[PDB]
């Protein structure tokens, strides 16, 4: 009597995640006249008006 | 103004500049070349020496 056996397994496994983001912002202002406190208050980069 | 950035400083802050406005910029030139246009003439061996 002769009994052989054979057994094989494997596993494979292989993950990749990319992820960018990017974004600016830019403002130019140009006024002329009356650089007054009022004028000032206009310069107000943030609110538009 | 340091503190905040909001618009309710920026009002006073231009009033104030208005009241006292600090020197933005300048342009310079050496102090030497003061003396060349000075009333008191030809100065050429002092403004040499001070170069
Ligand atoms: C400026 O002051 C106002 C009123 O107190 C406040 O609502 C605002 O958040 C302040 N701005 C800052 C902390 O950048």
């Amino acid at each position: 009597g002769v009994s052989v056996g054979k057994c094989r397994g494997i596993l494979n496994e292989i993950k990749d995640r990319n992820k960018r983001d990017t974004m600016v912002e830019d403002l130019v202002v140009l006024v002329r006249g009356g650089a007054s406190e009022h004028i000032t208050t206009l310069a107000y980069q943030e609110l538009p008006t | 103004l340091a503190q905040n950035r909001s618009t309710i400083t920026y009002r006073s802050w231009g009033r104030s500049l208005k009241y006292n406005p600090v020197v933005i910029d300048f342009e310079m030139q050496p102090i030497h070349e003061v003396l060349r246009h000075t009333s008191l003439g030809p100065l050429e061996a002092k403004r040499q020496n001070l170069r």
